[PDB]
Order: C-alpha cells, then structure tokens, then sequence
RNA sequence: GAAAGCGGCUCUCUGGCCUGUAACUGACACUGAGGCUCGAAAGCGUGGGGAGCAAACAGGAUUAGAUACCCUGGUAGUCCACGCCGUAAACGAUGAGUGCUAGAUGUAGGGAGCUAUAAGUUCUCUGUAUCGCAGCUAACGCAAUAAGCACUCCGCCUGGG
C-alpha cells in the first residue's frame, strides 16, 4: 500500500515525488471543484464538454 | 512609456572626486544656481574641513551608507488587493533617493545659513545617526508586511 | 454643497423651479460625498420652444460630468435631465464604489502523399533535402534517396 | 505498446474477480481503477470487467482505499 | 519542577488550511507539548497564508521541539492551502531530518454537502 | 427507460428491445378525440428519522441604505414509510406511424464472414454525435437518430397588450 517515501528520497526530491504524484493524485481537483455544493443539473455541466475537450 | 529612453550624466568632481558632488549639485541646485551650489557643496566639504578636516568621502560616503536603504516600495494590485511587493533598485537611483534625503533634511531645517543647517545635517550626516537611518528603517521595517511576491 | 453656479443664459432666473433644480441637486447631496462644485447653465429660446437646452456641470472632487440636455419643456428639461443625473448616479455606482470589479521537432513526416522510391530521386529535388522524405509506393512501405559523396543517385536506405 | 483492456491477454471471460493482481492491476497506486482513457478502454467490455470490479474492489480482498 | 519528556521520533502534524496552517509536533500515537499555528503568530490578514510566514511557523515549533529534545521527524502534512510549500521545504530545512512527509488529506465520496453556491 | 428519470454492493420478480430467424398465425397493421395511467421540482397529510445543508429570521460588513451578494449562525424543508397536487426551458421552444436516399464520420452488442504458428480486417442492426450531397428556409441552420421528398392518426396557430 502506501510507502509515502520514494527509493532513498531527500528533501527537495521528495517534494518533486509529492508534486509530480501527488499532482497526478486527482487529490485536489475534486476538491477544490467540491468547495461548494451545485445542482445535479450543473453536475452534468461537470459531465459535459470539459472531459469531452480533454480528451476530444 | 513603451522605451528606455536615454538618461543624461554629469560629469563627477576633479575638485573633491565624487559625481555625487555635482548630483548634489542637481538636488541642492534650484533656479539652475550652479555657482551658488557649489559653494554649499565645497562648503560642506569645507564642514568636513572644520570638523575632521578628512577625506570628503568619509562623512559623505557614510552619510551615503545611511541614505542608501536596500529595499523599496511599488503598488501590485489584484483587483484592488494592494499587495506592497517590494523591490531593491539599482545605487545611482537609491543614491539619487538618498540625495533626496540630505536635499530634505538638509533643505528644511530653519536655521541660520544653507550651510549652517546644512552644517547641521552634513554635521549630523558626520554624526551618522537619527534621521537618515531611521529615514530608511522606515521601509526597511515594512519588508516582512511585503513579504507577498505574487502569491494570491 | 459646497458651491453652485445658476446661471439662466437667454431668459431670466426664477427660484421656483431653480429649487426644484436645488431639490433634485438636493438629492444629488443624496449621493454626495463632497459636493465640490456644480454649474447651471441653460439656453431657451424663441418660435414657441423648438428646444428646450439645460446645462449642469458635475466637478466633483473627483469626477466632473456636464449635462446640456434637451426636452421641450425647460421644465421638462429639468425633470428629465435632472432625473437624467439621477441615473447617471445610478451609473456611477459601481463605476465609484466598485473600485474592485471582483532540436529536431518530435514530429512525423510532414508530407502526405506517398510518394514512390523512383519520385524520392525527384522528392529530394520537390523541397531541398539531399534525402527524400516520402512513404514509398513502390517498395512496401518507406523509402528515401540520399546524396552519396561521389556524386551518384545515393539512397538512405534500411531497404 | 497495445496494452490495451488486458482481454486478449487473458483470453476470455475468466474470472474477472478470483484474481489478486492479474485482473486487479486495474488498480491505480492510490486503490482507484485505471483510466478508460490511460488504458483506453472498450466501454461495455470494460463494463463486463468493471461489473465485478466494483464488487472485488470493496469485497475484502484488495485496499479499496489507499495512497501512493 | 515540572515533567518532561526526551523523544525523538516525534510526529509532525501540520494541517494547511485554505485560511491558515497549524503547525505541531507530536508523541508516538500522539500528542503535541511542542507545538504552533500560523495564526499563533499574530499574522491575521491578507498574511495568513503567506508561505515564508509559513517557513517561521513551521520553524518556531520546530525549534520549540528540542525542549522535548527531538531531531529526527515524523512529519504528517495534512489539506492544502496557499501558503504549504515554503512549509514544506521549510520543515524539510528546519534543523531536522526529513524521511517522511506523510499525506493523509480525508477524502469522502460524494459525501456531505458543502455549503451552497459561493 | 415514452419521458420524468435512473450509478456503493448482493439477492427477489420484473418488463423492453436488437441480432439471427418463416417454426407459425395469415394483415392480426398504424394509430388515437374520449376516457385512463404515469409523471419533474417544491409544497401539503399522518407518523418517524433527525449528520450535513439550507427558506424564515437574527448578528457583522456593505453603502445613502441592505430586508441582498460575503461571513457567523439558524427555523421550515431536504431523508424514511405513507396519500396529493398535475403544473417545469416538458427542450431540442423540433408530435406519432412508416417509405426514400451522397458520403467523412462515433460507439454498443449481436449476427456473419475475417487475419492466422498468437495479430486484425469487411459486411449487417437498433443506438447516439460532428461535418457536410441533394433538398432546404426570412436567415440562422437541418440533413439518416432530415428544418428534404410522401401519405394515415392526432393536435395547436391567427396583430398586440
């Protein structure tokens, strides 16, 4: 599971571990999107053209 | 403007060695009164020659050490966040605000002569304490407020 | 406020409806804050009111804004134009409060046609290049001429 | 370079959940699934593993929750 | 005359806020004798996140660590903010010996709602 | 899924298609006023459950002012069984049935081949896009899941308030 330490890490690179991972985590945008609570029907403007422009 | 558009120079002194003597000269220097400048400026040299009778480089160099602050001050905004991000400008233009310093304490004192509150200043610069470090501390206190770089 | 300038410029002045005038700027000292300075000046004239012209100049303390404005009335020049400050206020809200308004390119072959081994001998001679950039048709798959040193027909060639 | 669904490399059907890690490398480092679009998935297929996925994701036999 | 303690391993618990930022260090399950916040330090304002403001709240307990005695760190970082990495690297850099800066952000599933729309 | 809508997981009984198929009925077809059913969202009834959220309201900025946006809260209400309203941008402001046909195109899941020492392609059906032939309109645009060319069931519409 988790080991939280890359292979003999220092201090600048675990901090290149914990932004380059942590920053492919997800662990922030549905955080920062998860702010406020929206309408279900605005939770389709989420499920809409935004993922379709990522990968489309 | 869009440029860097040209400076200008005078030329520094062969008399007592310091283009800061005819900088000084373009502060102390109203109505274009060059000949009267620089008879306060040879004049406080000549304070210099009372008092320690020394170089003019040793009260006018530490008087530049108290007049030079490192940090000043610029407007950044957000939308109207004022953050005051500092910067540490280059000495021909902190020597320039430092002769803005001595043009003002040493202007603005109602004393007897040009030279006597000057003498007062020049003096007080060859006392190198009081008002000009504290005319510099007064942003130097303020750089941990302009801490903020472009954060938010 | 602080000072006014009523000034009636073809007819004389009556301070019946010029308070009406010192109302609704009595209003503007409803949106005031400093009310530096202000001018009348209107202009009717004769052929029983083809125009209706009033004037009221804003120099506040830190905007200035005038106002020679038309009805046919000069009464319904200041009604109207005065509201017409009114709403110039209701205008100037948010343009006075809201001061916050809140090497080699990693790429594929640039051509697109294929082109066959024999036309790489005119591909190289199509853009420059002593090779041939060009999807063989001829031989299956991709192949390209060179300029061998000697001065022949050359071929990069994996072939 | 193809890798794609891990279908064809475990030809056909089985299990798709008495597996650990053979069908289970699905998971991502942090106890979520792969991408449909990292892997790049055929949708209903990867619906015919993913419908027993998330039973074998929380059956107690695999960190359905993790990090790193 | 009081009781004190001499650990080493100590356990660095620092939540960053999206306001501010404790800043704490904390026995082996544990609990924190040295320990701190951002908003300990009187940086109330636009300051609150600022992360060299930040790097001294995550030096002065850090420092307030060796009444205890500790060097080696057990760091456990918790929520982002704007004002976490100059922490990050400050801890990293505080007079300790940074081997694990632990991530433990909860995260819930489609779970409470937030507050509404801003 | 007619839509409304439907997403932790597992069971229970549960429609509805499509692919093939003539095994079979032998036109049983399409509809659809009337009548009937279902049905957003709230709210209303009774009885619970009462985390977090939030009408109502309070406090603090806000400014001339703030009964608003922000913050602190915080009642109804949100959830569960159990009855009702029948009105929503109902939307795609595009009725239902079926026929016709340039193509570039998505993706499902079958049917078939298919590509064989494991690979990877072609046709077929319902799906849902995007461009665009023809046609097309006031223009915008639609165009195979036609705003094109037909017919049967219905419905609306008559200048504005």
């Amino acid at each position: 599971s988790k080991t939280l330490v890359r292979k003999n890490e220092s201090l600048d690179d675990a901090l290149r571990r914990f932004k380059r991972s942590v920053t492919k985590a997800g662990t922030l945008q549905e955080l920062r999107k998860r702010e406020h609570y929206e309408k279900p029907s605005v939770k389709r403007k989420r499920k809409s053209e935004a993922a379709r422009k990522r990968k489309k | 403007r869009k440029n860097r558009a040209p400076k200008r120079e005078v030329l520094a002194d062969p008399m007592y060695n310091s283009i800061v003597v005819t900088r000084l000269i373009n502060r102390v220097m109203l109505d274009g009164k060059r000949g009267v400048a620089a008879q306060i400026v040879y004049g406080a040299f000549k304070q210099i020659e009372e008092a320690t009778g020394n170089n003019p480089l040793e009260v006018f160099e530490t008087a530049m050490e108290n007049i030079m602050p490192v940090l000043e001050v610029r407007a950044r905004r957000v939308g109207g966040s004022n953050y005051q991000v500092p910067v540490e400008v280059r000495p021909e233009r902190r020597t320039t605000l430092g002769l803005r310093w001595l043009v003002t304490i040493a202007r603005n004192r109602g004393e007897h002569t040009m030279q006597d509150r000057l003498a007062k200043e020049i003096l007080d610069a060859a006392n190198n304490t009081g008002a000009a470090v504290k005319k510099r501390e007064d942003t130097h206190k303020m750089a941990e407020a302009n801490r903020a770089f472009a954060h938010f | 406020m602080i000072k006014f300038n009523i000034r009636g410029e073809n007819v004389e002045v009556t301070d019946a409806i010029r308070a009406y005038v010192e109302d609704k700027i009595g209003k503007l000292d409803k949106y005031f804050n400093d009310g530096h300075e202000v001018t009348a000046y209107v202009n009717l004239k004769v052929y029983t009111e083809k125009r209706a012209k009033v004037e009221v100049t804003l120099p506040a303390k830190n905007v200035t804004l005038r106002a020679e404005d038309t009805s046919q009335d000069m009464y319904s020049s200041i009604d109207f134009v005065e509201e017409k400050l009114e709403r110039q206020i209701r205008k100037y809200k948010t343009r006075m409060n809201r001061k916050p308004r809140n090497d080699i390119v990693r790429t594929k072959h640039v051509a697109l046609k294929p082109m066959d081994a024999e036309e790489a001998v005119l591909q190289m001679d199509m853009l420059g290049h002593d090779f041939y950039v060009f999807t063989d048709a001829d031989s299956n798959g991709t192949h390209v001429v060179y300029r061998r040193t000697d001065g022949r027909y050359g071929l990069i060639e994996t072939e | 370079r193809k890798k794609v669904d891990f279908i064809a490399a475990n030809k056909i059907e089985v299990v798709d959940y008495k597996d650990t890690e053979l069908l289970k490398r699905f998971i991502s480092e942090r106890g979520k699934i792969l991408p449909r679009r990292v892997t790049g998935t055929s949708a209903k297929n990867q619906r015919k593993v993913v419908n027993a996925i998330k039973r074998a994701r929380v059956m107690a036999l695999l960190p359905f929750v993790a990090e790193d | 005359r009081r009781v004190k303690k001499n650990i080493e391993s100590g356990i660095v618990h620092i939540q960053s806020t999206f306001n501010n930022t404790i800043v704490m260090i904390t026995d082996v399950h544990g609990n924190a004798l040295a320990w701190s916040s951002a908003g300990a330090l009187g940086f109330k304002g636009s300051k609150k996140s600022t992360p060299f403001a930040a790097q001294m709240a995550s030096e002065a307990a850090a420092k307030a660590a060796q009444e205890q005695g500790l060097k080696t760190v057990s760091v456990t970082v918790k929520g982002p903010g704007s004002g976490r990495e100059s922490a990050i690297r400050a801890l990293a850099a505080a007079g300790l010996n940074v081997t694990s800066i632990s991530d433990v952000t909860p995260v819930p599933h489609n779970g409470a709602r937030p507050p509404k729309r801003r």
